[PDB]
C-alpha cells in the first residue's frame, strides 16, 4: 500500500548551536 | 474593584510577590477583578493616665 524508495543518500549528522531557544510557560498563574 | 489586566484564557488567578491573591477572573460572566484587604491605616490612642 505504502510506497518504497529504492535508493537514498545516508543521513548526515551535522550539528548547529542553538541560541536561547526553547522556553515555555511552565505554569498557569498570572504574574 | 475593576482592573485593566487581560491575560490568556488558560490562566485564572493572580499572585503577587507575597503569594497573595490579587487578581482574579469571574464566573457567571467574563471579567477581571482586583481584590484588596479592607484593614488599613495606623491607629494610636492618647490617655492622660
Ligand atoms: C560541546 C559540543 O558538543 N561541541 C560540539 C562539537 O563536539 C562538534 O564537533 C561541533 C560541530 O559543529 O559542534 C560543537
Ligand atoms: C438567563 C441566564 O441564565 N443567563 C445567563 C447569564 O446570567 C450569565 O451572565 C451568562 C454567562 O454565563 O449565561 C447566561
Amino acid at each position: 500500500k505504502c510506497g518504497t524508495l529504492s535508493n537514498k543518500s545516508p543521513s548526515k549528522l551535522t550539528q548547529t548551536p542553538s541560541s536561547r531557544r526553547g522556553f515555555y510557560y511552565f505554569d498557569d498563574i498570572f504574574r | 474593584t475593576n482592573s485593566t489586566k487581560k491575560f490568556q484564557p488558560f490562566q485564572q488567578f493572580g499572585r503577587d510577590v507575597s503569594d497573595f491573591t490579587d487578581s482574579v477572573r469571574d464566573p457567571k460572566t467574563l471579567e477581571i477583578l482586583d481584590i484588596a484587604p479592607c484593614s488599613y491605616g495606623g491607629v494610636s490612642v492618647i490617655t492622660p493616665g
